[PDB]
């Protein structure tokens, strides 16, 4: 087994300093033909050369850059070595819905997406009386479907009394945390009746004037 | 020899006034031929240098036409409108800024499309008008007869004239055999004129030889002859259109000023705010995209400000009105002519053909000792008398005169022969008794002693010998000659009683004098039966021409059309002054003017002939001066013996005059070639349909297809409706553009976000408003429009009631749209579209704003139906299917646009209750209309 010496793990902060990641093939009796860098298992472009000792530079380290990088060495007659360096960053929520408006009896969906490493833990909360409090599943209708970088809160059979509110999604890592809020609004079934009556008023008023004018 | 202008001035003299002049200046005609170096007997040498020198001096017999403007060049002239130039520049810079990425090309492209519409319509109109006026060979030309084209004739030629020829150029009469010419193309009277050296030697261009032969010497050849003058005076925008163009230009420049102020305010505010708070480094990275967005907002203010589709709306309203006017027997030849007659202040009218029927007709009768002011019933008098009268007229005629079928639609029978004789030939038929076989009983072969036209007494007589050896004499003639030679009056069924003075003096001043004072020529018919020995010597007739048996006396006239007096009275109640400009003598002109109502016997007007008119309007150097026309024209009512140039001069003087403080709009009615120039100079010209003379048809704007004067009244009222219809659209459209601007300006300053986009308002201005125009054009006219005075030629176009309506409705629309902008997300329980990020998806907030704007304008289309102060704007609305169809179609298209429009239109779909609230708000405009209709505009 060839020996690889790797650089220390790096935490991306708000600093704009470039970050350099290093891999050194300190011990190898096999004829290497190439090597390449990967992020989340996907090969970075223009990273294949002789490169018995290879370097990767990020000029503008951001949260989207952070991830589990690997430096793979491919030899003539030996299995590849995938020595791994992790690049840690606080979670950054890059997707949500500003508001969700639905009719009562329908079903609603709210989601959040994030960019960070390690993949964050997701928790949903609802603002009650000024303070965000945990979701209570006493009704049995809420369906949380957490995932690696995606999360959904789905509601079925919306009720107009308690469901309307503000819902916050929180993503947490060892570095930091990020939370965003959505507004849910449920519409009454008798909503188009109030304007309609108003129209019936207007027409009546009009008729009277002309019928009185002549 | 003689200069061109001298001969041209000579050729403006007629009758004996010419003869003496010639004898004074240029001796006899054989001398004036010598002065031109030509020989009446020999002819013309025909040598090329001579011909070319003559053509150089006196011109040629050819007038080159004016080539018509092409559709491409009309498009090029349409593109040079300022309102179109600002919009093309805006579209260009919009498409430019669109490609600064560091489908945004729709907006700019849409703007270009709108321009490509307007031009293609405007040019088309200018094309069709050009196409209406586009209309506007060999002769014996020597002593040695040579057929030569008319273009080759030169001054000095000797031409030969025969029956059927059309004279090619003005000339003088050398010698001939009883020429009679038809000069209706110059005077408008269809009478045969006898041409003799002692009486009248002038021959004129374009007249038609009725009878005889002769030879002439050409004097004026080209644009100097009478037809050349007529075609020179025929050339070979509008009042309302000028008002509309001025208004559109000033609205466009107000829009430019507002757009510039918006851009500079945005830029200045950005700079001041940023360099007060942030004070960032002066690197100009950001700092460009802000300026691009500011320029987009400034372009939007310009696009919403200007009325892009105003020519389209005016065109569609005028086309509908023309289509409807066609049912009132008014064929309008081009669009913008349907309005002018609404505001006309004067009419100059031709007499013969226009105000009269142009048929010589027996109107009054004296038979059986009973005066007939109207034609009697068939067999209402003695049958023996009727038979004798019919036979007398028919046989005495003995001449080629006949009556003919109309040969046209709704035309009168055409009299081919002498006028007076055709009058009696039509009188016998107007007695509902046919004369055709009676004459055919006696062929002109079985004929006897006849003296024709009897130049001694001008009374024509014949003798006929079928009944027995006692031959019967039939004589008709003028009353003044024939009456005193009569000795018997057949009265009723009774036998003819003898009469003398005090037996013929009583009918005088009881019968004859009223007829003569009605402007009636009097012709009397008499017969004899004597079995005396035949003495038809043609020299022993004086003893015969006494002891007549006078059967009747008739009165012949060219009668006024039945409907003319009442139409003229209605036209005068509408504030219009009617004048007669005729080519006939002044006595007939004044009689017909009294009967028609043009002059009432108050004797405070001017009646003039052409000579006095021409002399009295000129200075010492003999050129026309306006200040002298301003004395004659205000009180002139009858102008007689006038040429085409006099009619043109009069209408031009009335139009150009600045007296009276009310500038004049002049209409001209006519049916002849000599009316062609004036019909062209008039603001609106009317041509009689059946009585065409096609030159008068291509010179005119409107054709009366039934020869009915009452149609002109229907043209005034219709022209006062068209005006109203356009001022219904101006009140509607000007309420849109105002509100939009105040929304686009304020939204730009405070929210910097443009609540009303550019495609959204190109739908409203282009598509929706032209159909609003067509819907507002559809009220039918009523005669109560004839009760108001003509408007001024320079009136503002925007009245005080229109101003009150525009401002009072803008108040409601602006307060509700500003309420929606600032507190709309709380009421509808949605989230705000204010201060949206860059390239953000559409919003329901701003879609509600747009939909509400359109609903308010849709329900204001109904409010725009009344331009005076009437409350009831629903009067007749359900009787009109076009209005309802257009309103419902607009509603359906708006639903489709909001629901399926997507990003191109910047619309996100709405719920049902949101649509209901938009309709509620839009329908409150009909109630605000009833609120503001209470406010009296007199404050
Ligand atoms: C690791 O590789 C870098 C880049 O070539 C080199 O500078 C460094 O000395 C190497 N470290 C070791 C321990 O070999
Ligand atoms: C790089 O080149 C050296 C020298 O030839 C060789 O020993 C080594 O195997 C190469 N590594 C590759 C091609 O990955
Ligand atoms: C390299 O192989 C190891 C074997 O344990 C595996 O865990 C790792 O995911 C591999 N690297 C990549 C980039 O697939
Ligand atoms: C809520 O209760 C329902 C009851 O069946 C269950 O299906 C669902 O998974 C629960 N969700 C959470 C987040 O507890
Ligand atoms: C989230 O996981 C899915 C799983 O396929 C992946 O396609 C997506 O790129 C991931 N997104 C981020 C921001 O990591
Ligand atoms: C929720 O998010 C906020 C802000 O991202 C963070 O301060 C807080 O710690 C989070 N709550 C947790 C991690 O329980
Ligand atoms: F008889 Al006219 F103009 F037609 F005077
Ligand atoms: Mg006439």
């Amino acid at each position: 087994k060839p020996r690889i010496v790797t650089s220390e793990e790096v935490i991306i902060r708000e600093s704009l300093l470039p970050v350099t990641l290093q891999c050194n093939l300190t011990s190898s009796s096999h004829t290497l033909m190439y090597s390449y860098w990967t992020r989340n298992g996907v090969e970075l472009t223009a990273t294949r050369k002789n490169a018995s000792n290879m370097e990767y530079r990020i000029n503008k380290p951001r949260a989207e850059d952070s991830g589990e990088y690997h430096c793979v060495y491919h030899f003539v007659s030996a299995p590849k070595a995938n020595a791994t360096i992790e690049v840690k960053a606080a979670p950054d929520i890059t997707g949500h819905k500003r508001s969700e408006n639905k009719n009562e009896g329908q079903d609603a969906m709210m989601y959040c997406k994030s960019v960070g490493y390690p993949h964050p833990e997701w928790i949903w909360r609802k603002k009650e009386n000024g303070v965000f409090e945990e979701i209570s599943n006493s009704s049995g209708r809420f369906f949380i479907t957490n995932k690696e970088n995606y999360t959904e809160l789905s509601i079925v059979n919306l009720q107009i009394t308690e469901d309307p509110g503000e819902y916050e999604c929180n993503a947490t890592n060892s570095i930091g945390s990020a939370s965003v809020s959505t507004v849910l609004r449920v519409r009454s079934h008798l909503a188009p009746l109030w304007p309609f009556l108003g129209i019936l008023a207007e027409i009546i008023i009009l008729v009277v004037i002309i019928v009185v004018y002549e | 020899g003689c200069t061109m202008e001298e001969l041209r001035s000579l050729m403006e003299l007629r009758g004996t006034e010419a003869v003496v002049k010639i004898k004074e200046t240029y001796g006899d005609t054989e001398a004036i031929c010598r002065r031109l170096k030509t020989s009446p007997v020999e002819g013309l040498p025909g040598t090329a240098p001579d011909l070319e020198k003559r053509k150089q001096i006196f011109g040629q017999n050819f007038i080159p036409p004016k080539k018509p403007k092409t559709f491409l060049q009309l498009v090029w002239e349409a593109l040079q409108d300022v309102t179109l130039i600002i919009l093309e520049i805006a579209a260009i810079i919009s498409l430019g800024l669109s490609f600064y990425h560091p489908a945004g090309w729709i907006e700019g492209a849409a703007i270009l499309l709108s321009v490509i519409c307007v031009v293609l319509v405007t040019a088309f109109n200018d094309w069709s008008k050009e196409k209406q006026f586009r209309g506007l060979f060999t002769v014996v030309r020597a002593g040695q007869v040579v057929q030569i084209p008319v273009a080759e004739i030169v001054v000095g030629d000797i031409a030969q004239i025969k029956y059927g020829d059309l004279l090619p150029a003005d000339g003088l009469f050398i010698q001939g055999n009883d020429l009679k010419i038809d000069e209706s193309s110059l005077t408008g009277e269809s009478d045969q004129v006898r041409k003799s050296v002692d009486k009248d030697p002038m021959l004129l261009s374009g007249t038609h030889v009725m009878e005889g032969s002769g030879r002439m010497v050409v004097t004026a050849v080209g644009v100097n002859s009478q037809t050349g003058i007529i075609f020179t005076l025929l050339g070979a925008k509008s009042v309302l259109q000028g008002k509309l163009t001025k208004l559109a230009v000033q609205i466009g420049k107000a829009g430019l000023v507002m757009s510039a102020i918006t851009v500079i305010i945005l830029v200045l505010y950005f700079t001041v705010d940023t360099f007060v708070v942030n004070k960032k480094p002066w690197l100009t990275e950001v700092y460009v995209q802000y300026f691009v967005k500011f320029f987009i907002i400034g372009v939007t203010v310009l696009v919403v400000a200007v009325p892009e589709g105003l020519p389209l709306a005016v065109t569609i309203s005028l086309a509908y009105s023309v289509k409807k006017m066609m049912k009132d027997n008014n064929l309008v030849r081009h669009l913008d002519a349907c309005e002018t007659m609404g505001n006309a202040t004067a009419i100059c009218s031709d007499k013969t053909g226009t105000l009269t029927t142009n048929r010589m007709t027996v109107v009054q009768a004296y038979v059986g000792d009973v005066h007939y002011k109207e034609i009697p019933d068939p067999s209402s008098i003695n049958a023996k008398t009727l038979e004798l009268l019919v036979n007398a007229i028919a046989i005495n005629s003995a001449y080629t005169t006949k009556i003919l079928p109309p040969e046209k639609e709704g035309a009168l029978p055409r009299q081919v022969g002498n006028k007076t004789e055709c009058g009696l030939l039509g009188f016998v038929l107007d007695l509902r008794q046919d004369y055709e076989p009676v004459r055919s009983q006696m062929p002109e072969e079985k004929l006897y002693k006849v003296y024709t036209f009897n130049s001694v007494r001008k009374s024509m007589s014949t003798v006929i010998k079928m009944p027995d050896e006692s031959f019967r004499m039939y004589s008709k003639g003028a009353s003044e000659i024939v009456l005193k030679k009569c000795c018997k009056i057949l009265s009723g069924a009774g036998e003819a009683r003898v009469f003398r003075p005090r037996d013929r003096d009583e009918m005088v001043k009881k019968v004859i004098e009223p007829m003569a004072c009605d402007g009636l020529r009097t012709i009397c018919v008499a017969y004899r039966d004597f079995p005396s020995s035949p003495e038809p010597d043609w020299d022993n007739e004086n003893d015969i021409l006494n002891e007549l048996t006078c059967i009747c006396v008739v009165g012949i006239e060219d009668p006024v059309r039945p409907e003319v007096p009442e139409a003229i009275r209605k036209c005068q109640r509408a504030g219009i002054t009617v004048r007669m400009v005729t080519g006939d003598n002044i006595n007939t002109a004044r009689a017909i003017a009294i009967k028609c109502g043009i002059i009432h016997p108050g004797e405070d007007f001017l009646c003039l002939e052409g000579k006095e008119f021409n002399r009295r309007i000129r200075n010492e150097k003999g050129e026309i001066e306006q200040e002298r026309i301003d004395k004659i024209w205000p009180k002139l009512r009858v102008l007689a013996r006038s040429s085409p140039t006099d009619k043109h001069t009069l209408v031009k003087g009335i139009i150009d005059s600045t007296h009276t403080e009310q500038r004049q709009v002049v209409a001209v009615t006519g049916d002849g070639t000599n009316d062609g120039p004036a019909l062209k100079k008039a603001d609106v010209g009317f041509a009689m349909g059946i009585a065409g003379t096609d030159v008068a048809k291509e010179a005119s704007d409107i054709i009366l297809t039934d020869d009915n004067f009452s149609s002109i009244v229907k043209a005034v009222m219709w022209g006062r409706n068209v005006y109203d219809s356009i001022s219904k659209f101006l009140q509607f459209q000007l309420t849109v553009n105002v509100v939009a601007v105040i929304v686009a300006f304020t939204g730009a300053c405070i929210t910097q976000d443009s609540p009303l986009k550019a495609v959204q308002m190109l739908w409203v201005n282009l598509i929706m408003d032209t159909f609003a125009s067509l819907a507002l054009a559809t009220e039918p006219p009523t005669e109560t429009l004839l009760l108001r005075k003509p408007y001024g030629r320079n009136k503002p176009l925007i009245s005080r009631t229109m101003m009150k309506n525009i401002l009072g409705h803008a108040v409601y629309q602006l307060t509700l749209i500003f309420t929606l902008l600032f507190v709309g997300e709380k009421m509808f329980q949605i989230d705000s579209g204010r201060n949206a990020p860059l390239h953000s998806p559409p919003s329901e907030h701003y879609t509600i704003i747009f939909n509400t704007f359109v609903m308010m304008q849709l329900f204001n289309e109904i409010n725009a139906r009344k331009i005076h102060g009437e409350r009831n704007v629903f009067d007749g609305i359900f009787r009109n299917p076009i209005f309802c169809t257009i309103v419902l179609g607009t509603f359906a298209i708006q639903i489709v646009i909001v629901q399926f429009g997507g990003k191109p239109f910047s619309c996100s779909p709405l719920q049902l209750d949101q649509w209901m609230w938009c309709i509620f708000i839009g329908l409150g405009e009909l109630v605000w209309g009833q609120v503001i209709a209470t406010i009296p505009t007199s404050r």
